[PDB]
DNA sequence: CTGTATTTAT
DNA sequence: GATAAATACAGACCTAAGTCCTTGAATGCCGCGT
DNA sequence: ACGCGGCATTCAAGGACT
């Protein structure tokens, strides 16, 4: 499982030691630390390399975590409730589970436990890029002024969303996501000890080279293709795709195929079938563009036209709260080109 | 333009103005066709006499004449059809309108005699305290029986028979439906548009059946605390007035029983401390009758109340059950009336008796002769502008006349406006929904359908920016006005034309409402794995989920009943539930689906399952 | 204090209605009013710092004496807009006569233009019923967020931008008052940075004595004030201008990027000025003008967002020349 | 001066039905009902200063004779727009008994009723016809779509409109001879051309240019009064060539005073309500009009911004 | 617009 | 009595957002009676 | 002193915003 092989401390990890030596470096002198915000690709192993950081720098009892039920109250007399994961050397946000009401629950509980206060409290805030704007610009002087007591590490895939003086207060730490050969390995090492036979290893690199550097993604296409063949997995064996790249795939050989307005209804349908089962509409637009790009048929000019509209849409859907409003005209848009 | 003809030349025909005329537009020309006796229809059918098209007439609406073998004429045909047709229509279908006229005016004439007795009477006996001529027309004119009621008459026998059956139902204990099958509801709601008599008909059928009437009006009183106490004290009491009333004569048994009709039933507080639903909880267990009249019984206050009330709609009167009626009521008042004109008035005023009474009553004081002179600028000042249904809203910016070049005159772009504005909160959605399944008639030379659609979503983006902008933290709403053309105007013109289907409701509503209880569930999900996984609420979705169903319902699928502790243990390393097991179960889309999966799973499995984990 | 030791803008701040300028045609027609004693209800709606609120207190001043805030009802509209302060304190205060001497009310409302439609559709009848011992004053920069009732029973007087003299008369008042010197070019680069705001003259020229060393004996030349300000030169704007316009892309990068960080001038700045220069040039053709003004908008407005500073004075640089470069 | 002189707009408030000139039949048809009696419930609607008030006022006064005091209940519904008003006050009036003259009845005057809440007006639908023979409610409101509908069947729908320039100069040269005001044609016309049918808007203009300048000519009341706004911003949105628009801006709208929400706002209302321009067209310019202004309400307001929708809305009238 | 309900007509 | 005209009418109602407003319920303090 | 009795004040929910 990707939670049963994990690593639980710096010297454990394995890729990208160039990030391993520069965390050893900052968790040298802990003492002066900047606030940091971890940012690169979904999958590589950020939450694991901040958490082997806070172990680090704390003792090895970081990863002792109970889960909390903090209430709190809104603008209006409605009750908001809160899961705040805490340890007794640093506690978690993932202020992405509310909705315009992150702001309030950022002021009052990291205001709160900087009045409460080794003399810092670390505070990992998991969903970065869901925090509302206002939300960051409340956050913009409790990094500052409450640097004593508690000094803020985020996490994040693309730093576009963060406004400019949050990254500008906080260090900034790439992580480059794993290479084919390192995924492979740590493939390898994970069916070693699973006991999974492998006729030969041209599997684990076919895996790895179907996760686009994910290694999270890695481990459970290979545990779930472990399960499909028995726990022996052969030259022939089919890669396990999730079920909304195969939707997404059908939506584009549609799209490609009837370019009408009859086909506009079903394509809406779906969107809506998609976006009513917990799937963002970024990652929609994102991985439809990709795999009409993928299309051998459509010419240059038509890939050239896609990738415009998708970024115009992207901008859409960006600056707007309905989000098949601009997925449709999307849709729309791209069948009037092909 | 038009020559004079003899009155009533035009009786007895119908005639259907469908093709647009250069001339007069379509109401002109139906007010000169009414003017001389014609009758006017919607629809073209078998009995159409005349089909009147100079040109721009409908394909299918063509089809249809050429079906119907009814013949068309134009504009200078109707303008000799005037001259060459005889008074009073002769032809057989003008003797059977020749003898409706003359029945409704002996009707009229025989019940303004009647009036005219019953006022002799009363003086009479006051030689023998408001003065009559100092009543308004509505109410010196008001139905004293059931008999003078104008439309509705179904509706009106329905809640009669209700009442009259009532303690016969009663006697049963309201579980017998009964013939008629109001014996099963202890509550009954009049409800329909304003001033078409819902009011007078329960206050008639409860002096007719002998109840006392106990009159609440709603808005008055609309608090838990008064209607509580008032109209709780007066369910299961008798009525001191009924006793005291003559109670020694036995032709009414009912006169002790209350009948509590509260009015004005639309204006009640909302919400649970509101007593809107309160009185749903209240109407069941009663021992009276009770008569709740409502406007709009279709709104979301109103919810509570339709499994617990005998629901009767109200629709609006004919004209020609009122043509009776407003030719006594302007014999009586010295004031002349042509019977020709009624239609445009009742249509003017919507089916309202009292306010065409009303307008009759306001207009005769300076004019004596309501004609067909005249009939134009009392239509145009007394017109009602009622806010349009976000289903007519729909229909009218989803046409292609709207938008044509003559209709855009007619219907000028600040008109669009304001029909967004009679419902800011839908008019978006139901645009949105019902753009792309029209046939567009305002085509651009070189442009296709799926341009159109495409510039009318590219529009719809640009207004849901907007609505984020207005609807936010800033609250910029002196944008709205651009949001209403962003939103509805502008893609409707794009994509204007003739409706294919039907126009269907806004499913975003219901999609969205299933986003966050999918949302809500994967969020109880992932804060329960948290301490395994180490993830976020959407990475769950995107991968853990497929592999937990090949950890979870796979075994069920291929191992049987015995794979029960393998799946047991691994719900019990992320603190999973049963409830959690369903939920994940039902996340997944597409070629994945397990909807049809876990019903070919064994019971005996599953029944084996749920009973090991308790 | 002793009013010596306030900002320049209060300080200065007009008396009497003779120390307002600018605004002749209203002073002088209201001073006729007042004299005469038909004042009808005033609506004083221009841009910020034209005077209106000293124009007003200036007339509560002329028309009660030295007493004027107990005889008079002045309400901050942005402060209190609610419908209880007309059925409250605006209507008793209209309806009761005055503690101090026998005479007509005045109420003055600050920044009306913040009022709720409730409190202005209240107000549309308090200010008709009362009109016989009371009269109603309404200040709003904006005239689209009052109602349109509102403006029907009020008279309109417009306060213009304050033009040239005014602005010079009041520079020349301050200089006596001070102990201070101007050029006739920083005097000049002044005014044109006002944009016919006193406000900003009073601040810029407050600035600029705290910026002179010994303010005693020396002079504010346009170097002092151009620095202050922040402003760029007429000179830098050209020299920019000049190397977008005839000059390679090199050459043209490394004029704007040396004007910048030689002067700490903002993009922004250069960007309004240089539409000020090329506004009043005399183009060929239609299409330049149209493409200048529409990316030199969306330019502005990124800028307004944020982002990238070189990337958006490239961005001004690529514009201007292919706007021009349509020119041939 | 410690003391005033009353205006001219309440000083010459029509006293009597017939000083009212404009909408001539709704006049002549309170006028019968004055006469008459049994005075209808009604609804009075229309633009400001057109006389809406002032003829419920004089159909009052003249109905109820010595009896006004009583008989009439003046409430400003926007100052009294609650529930317990209709409860209490509108109510206990209601059932008051008072001995009046055969065919007259009590009236209340609710003027400005648009603003009544929806509680108190759905509450007063049944106390106008329980106590109708007594009482006779009167609305007077600038729209009588914000009045309910159930509460518009119950009245009289007696519709004004803008009153027409005619009578407007025969009010004023009423009051011009009453007055002794030395005039001119021109200066009379550009009052009645400011006042666009307003007539307290013209009687104020008129107040104005005679304290102020002491003469009704051209010149003076356009110094004291501007030209209204949407027409130069007809102007400038309607002019053949983008410089002619620009310097239209420069001098008429941004030079003197005018701020870029209005001038937008403006720009947006006029575009919506032009005729001779085609629907699509309007419908575009309408497009780079609200996003203009969603940059002014964003913060970006300057002349750049102006000059840049002038500029969209001249490539979109020239293909 | 399509589908359901009610009243006058054949 | 069934099937056509002839037409009125129902299809449906969401979650946030800021600020003012209103209405009813729950709350408090203060005056009168015993 | 001690307990109710209206009446002022504070709290909470719903609706609207061009
Ligand atoms: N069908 C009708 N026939 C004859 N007169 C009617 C009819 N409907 C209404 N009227 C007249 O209108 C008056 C008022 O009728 P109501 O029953 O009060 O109207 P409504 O349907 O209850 O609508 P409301 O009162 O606005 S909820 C009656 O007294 C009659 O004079
Ligand atoms: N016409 C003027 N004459 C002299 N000083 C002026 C004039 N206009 C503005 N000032 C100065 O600028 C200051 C601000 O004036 P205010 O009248 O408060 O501005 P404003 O016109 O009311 O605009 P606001 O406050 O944004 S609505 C005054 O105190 C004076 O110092
Ligand atoms: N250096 C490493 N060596 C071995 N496994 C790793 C390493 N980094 C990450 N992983 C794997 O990644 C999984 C968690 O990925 P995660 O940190 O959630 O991705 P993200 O960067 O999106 O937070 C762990 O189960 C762990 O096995
Ligand atoms: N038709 C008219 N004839 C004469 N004077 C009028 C007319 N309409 C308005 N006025 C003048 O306008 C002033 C106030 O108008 P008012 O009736 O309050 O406007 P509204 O009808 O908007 O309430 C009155 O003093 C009156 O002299
Ligand atoms: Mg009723
Ligand atoms: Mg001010
Ligand atoms: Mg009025």
């Amino acid at each position: 499982w990707v939670d049963k092989y994990r690593p639980k401390s710096l010297n454990a990890l394995s890729h990208n030691e160039e990030l391993t030596n520069f965390l050893k470096s900052l968790s040298d002198q802990p003492r002066d630390l900047p606030h940091l915000l971890l940012y690169g690709p979904n999958g590589t192993g950020k939450k694991t390399r901040c958490m082997a950081l806070l172990e680090s720098i704390f003792g090895p009892g970081v990863y002792r975590l109970k889960i909390d039920v903090r209430q709190f109250v809104t603008a209006s007399n409605r009750k908001l409730e809160l899961n705040v994961v805490s340890s007794p050397y640093h506690l978690e946000i993932t202020p992405s589970d509310m909705g315009n009401n992150d702001r309030i629950v950022i002021q009052e509980l990291l205001k709160e436990v900087a009045q409460m206060e080794h003399r810092y409290k670390c505070v990992i805030i998991n969903e970065a890029n869901s925090l509302t704007k206002d939300a960051q610009a409340a956050l913009r002087r409790t990094m500052e002024k409450y640097s004593k007591n508690i000094r803020l590490i985020m996490v994040c895939d693309s730093m576009s969303p963060i406004i400019a003086p949050i990254k500008s207060r906080c260090l900034l730490i790439r992580c480059p996501a794993p290479s084919d050969s390192e995924i492979s390995t740590i493939l390898s090492d994970v069916v070693t000890n699973e006991r999974i036979q492998l006729e030969t290893k041209d599997i684990l690199k076919r895996i790895a080279q179907a996760s686009n550097g994910n290694l999270r993604v890695s481990l459970l296409m290979l545990e779930s293709m472990a399960l499909n063949n028995e726990l022996a997995l052969k030259s022939s064996s089919p890669i396990i795709k999730p079920d909304w790249i195969i939707v997404i795939h059908k939506l584009t050989r549609k799209i490609v195929k009837e370019r009408s307005v009859n086909s506009l209804i079903e394509c809406r349908a779906v969107l809506y079938d998609l976006l009513a089962h917990c799937i963002p509409a970024n990652i929609i637009l994102k991985e439809l563009t990709f795999s009409l790009l993928d299309v051998e048929t459509l010419n240059t000019t038509n890939k050239s036209s896609i990738i415009e509209y998708s970024s115009v849409f992207d901008e859409r859907l960006s600056l707007g709260n309905k989000a098949i409003f601009h997925l449709e005209g999307f849709i729309a848009k791209v069948m009037c080109c092909l | 333009s038009f020559p004079e003809g003899k009155p009533n030349c035009l009786l007895g025909l119908t005639i259907v103005f469908t093709g647009v005329l250069p001339t007069l537009e379509r109401g002109a020309s139906e007010a000169l066709a009414k003017r001389y006796g014609a009758r006017v229809t919607k629809s073209i059918s078998s009995k159409t006499s005349v089909v009147v098209l100079g040109d721009e007439a409908g394909p299918k609406k063509l089809e249809k004449i050429k079906q119907l073998k009814i013949k068309a004429i134009d504009e200078e045909g109707f303008k000799q059809l005037i001259a060459g047709m005889p008074a009073e229509g002769d032809g057989e279908a003008a003797e059977k309108a020749r003898r409706k006229l003359e029945e409704q005016h002996n009707i009229a004439t025989k019940e303004a005699e009647l009036l005219v007795k019953k006022e002799e009477e009363r003086s009479k006996k006051l030689a023998a305290v408001v003065r009559e001529e100092d009543k308004l027309w509505t109410v010196k004119y008001a139905p004293t029986n059931l008999q003078q009621v104008c439309g509705n008459k179904g509706s009106v026998m329905k809640l009669k028979n209700w009442l009259a059956n009532w303690e016969n139902s009663k006697k049963n204990s309201f579980k017998h439906a009964g013939k008629d099958g109001s014996g099963v509801f202890r509550a009954a709601m009049l409800y329909g548009p304003p001033g078409i008599g819902k009011t007078t008909a329960a206050h008639l059928v409860a002096q007719e059946l002998g109840y006392d009437i106990l009159e609440q009006n709603a808005s008055d009183v609309r608090s838990k605390t008064l209607l509580n106490a008032g109209v709780k004290n007066a369910l299961d009491n008798m009525s001191v007035v009924g006793y005291f009333k003559h109670n020694e004569e036995a032709q009414n048994l009912n006169g002790k029983h209350f009948v509590i009709i509260m009015d004005e039933v639309d204006g009640m507080s909302g919400g649970d401390r509101g007593g809107v639903g309160q009185l749903a909880q209240f109407c069941r267990k009663t021992s009276t009758p009770l008569i709740l009249i409502c406007n709009e019984r279709n709104l979301p206050k109103m919810r509570p109340f339709d499994r617990v009330c005998l629901d009767i709609q109200f629709r609006r009167p004919d004209a020609n059950s009122i043509k009776s009626r407003l030719m006594t009521i302007a014999i009586r008042e010295k004031f002349k009336l042509d019977p020709n004109v009624i239609d445009r008035l009742i249509q003017t005023t919507r089916g309202d008796i009292r306010q065409v009474i009303n307008l009759l009553s306001t207009i005769s004081t300076t004019t004596k002769t309501i004609n067909h002179e005249n009939i134009n600028e009392i239509s145009k000042a007394w017109e009602k502008n009622i806010a349009l249904k976000p289903f007519d809203i729909a229909h009218k910016m989803l046409d292609g006349q709207i938008y044509s070049d003559i209709g855009s005159r007619n219907f000028t772009l600040n008109d669009k406006i304001a029909l967004y504005f009679d419902d800011f909160d839908f008019t978006p959605l139901m645009i949105q929904e019902n753009y792309l399944s029209t046939r567009p008639s305002v085509l651009k030379p070189g442009q296709s359908h799926l341009e159109a659609v495409a510039e009318a979503a590219n529009c719809i983006s640009l207004g849901d920016i907007v609505e984020k902008k207005i609807r936010s933290s800033e609250q910029l709403w002196s944008l709205l006005p651009l949001h209403a053309v962003l939103s509805s105007v502008y893609p409707a013109s794009k994509v204007a034309g003739h409706m294919a289907g039907r126009i269907n409701f806004t499913a975003w509503l219901g999609q969205n409402s299933k986003s966050a209880k999918y949302y809500r569930l994967l969020q109880e999900i992932h804060y329960h794995t948290r301490l395994g996984t180490s993830t976020d609420k959407i990475g769950l979705r995107l991968d853990y989920l497929p592999t937990f169903r090949k950890r979870l319902l796979d075994p069920f699928l291929k191992q049987g009943a015995d794979a029960i502790s393998s799946v047991i243990e691994v719900m019990d390393d992320y603190y999973l539930t049963k409830e959690d097991w369903d939920s994940i179960m039902e996340f997944f889309v597409g070629p994945d689906v397990t909807t049809a999966i876990i019903k070919k799973i064994p019971a005996t499995v599953k029944s084996g399952f749920t009973r090991k984990y308790n | 204090r002793s009013k010596e030791n306030l900002p320049w803008v209060e300080k200065y701040r007009p008396e009497t209605l003779d120390e307002v300028y600018g605004q002749n045609e209203v002073i002088t027609t209201v001073r006729k009013f007042v004299d005469e004693g038909k004042l009808p209800h005033l609506l004083f709606y221009g841009p910020p710092g034209t005077g209106k609120t000293s124009t007003i207190v200036a007339l509560a001043r002329e028309i009660y004496g030295k007493n004027y805030s107990n005889m008079v009802l002045e309400l901050n509209a942005s402060d209190d807009r609610g419908i209880d302060v007309v059925r409250n304190q605006i209507k008793d205060f209209a309806s009761t006569r005055q503690i101090f001497s026998k005479g007509f009310k005045l109420i003055i409302l600050d920044e009306a233009d913040a009022m709720t439609n409730a409190a202005q559709n209240a107000l549309r009848r308090v200010i008709e019923r009362y009109t016989k011992n009371t009269r109603f004053c309404v200040l709003a920069n904006y005239a689209h967020k009052l109602t349109p009732a509102l403006l029907s029973r009020c008279t309109r007087f417009r306060f213009q931008p304050l033009p040239q003299e005014a602005i010079e008369r009041r520079i020349a008042n301050v200089l006596v008052h001070e102990k201070l010197k101007l050029s006739p070019n920083a005097e000049k680069a002044l005014i044109e940075l006002s944009n016919g705001d006193m406000r900003r003259v009073l601040n810029v020229l407050q600035s600029c004595k705290a910026t002179l060393d010994n303010p005693d004996e020396d002079e504010i030349s346009d170097d002092v004030i151009y620095e202050c300000c922040g402003a760029p030169r007429p000179s830098d704007l050209k020299a920019v201008l000049k190397s977008i316009l005839e000059d390679d892309w090199g050459t043209a990068h490394y004029t704007l990027n040396k004007v910048r960080s030689a002067k700490g001038l903002a993009l922004i700045d250069l960007i309004e000025g240089i539409v000020k220069i090329l506004e009043d040039y005399e183009l060929q053709n239609e299409e330049t003008r149209v493409h200048l003004l529409t990316k030199l908008a969306d330019i502005e407005y990124s800028i307004s967002k944020g982002g990238n500073d070189q990337i958006q004075g490239s961005a001004v640089i690529g514009a201007i020349k292919a706007s021009f470069e349509n020119e041939t | 001066t410690l003391s005033l002189q009353l205006p001219w707009v309440e000083k010459y408030r029509p006293q009597v039905l017939s000083d009212i000139v404009g909408n001539k039949e709704t006049i002549d048809r309170l006028q019968q009902i004055a006469k008459d009696g049994n005075m209808p419930h009604m609804i009075i609607s229309g633009m400001p200063g057109i006389g809406k008030t002032t003829s419920v006022h004089c159909l009052a006064h003249e109905l109820l004779g010595r009896s006004y005091a009583d008989g009439v209940l003046e409430l400003n519904a926007s100052d009294d727009r609650g529930i317990d008003v209709v409860r209490n006050q509108i109510k206990h009036f209601a059932q008051k008994k008072l001995h009046l003259p055969p065919g007259k009845h009590k009236i209340v005057i609710l003027d400005e009723a648009d603003s009544m809440t929806a509680g108190a007006q759905q509450a007063l639908r049944r106390t106008m016809e329980l106590y109708s023979n007594s009482t006779r409610f009167a609305f007077a409101c600038n729209q009588s779509n914000k009045i309910i509908e159930p509460l518009q069947s119950r009245c009289a729908i007696l519709r004004y409109s803008k009153l027409s320039d005619e009578d407007v100069l025969k009010r004023l040269l009423q009051i011009i001879k009453l007055e002794d005001v030395k005039y001119t044609n021109d200066g009379l016309e550009a009052i009645i051309f400011t006042a666009e049918g307003d007539m307290r808007q013209a009687i104020n203009n008129l107040q104005s240019t005679v304290a102020g300048h002491g003469l009704v000519n051209a010149d003076n009341v356009f110094k004291i009064v501007d030209s209204p706004h949407p027409l130069i911003v007809k102007k400038m949105l309607l002019a053949s060539n983008l410089e002619d628009s620009i310097q239209i801006l420069r001098t008429d709208l941004w030079k003197k005073g005018y701020s870029s929400i209005d001038i937008v706002t403006t720009s947006f209302r006029v575009t919506k309500n032009l005729a001779q321009v085609k629907e699509s067209v309007r419908l575009e310019m309408i497009k780079e009009i609200g996003l203009t202004h969603m940059r002014i309400l964003e913060g970006v307001g300057t002349y750049l911004q102006l000059a840049s929708m002038l500029a969209k809305i001249h490539k979109l009238n020239n293909k």
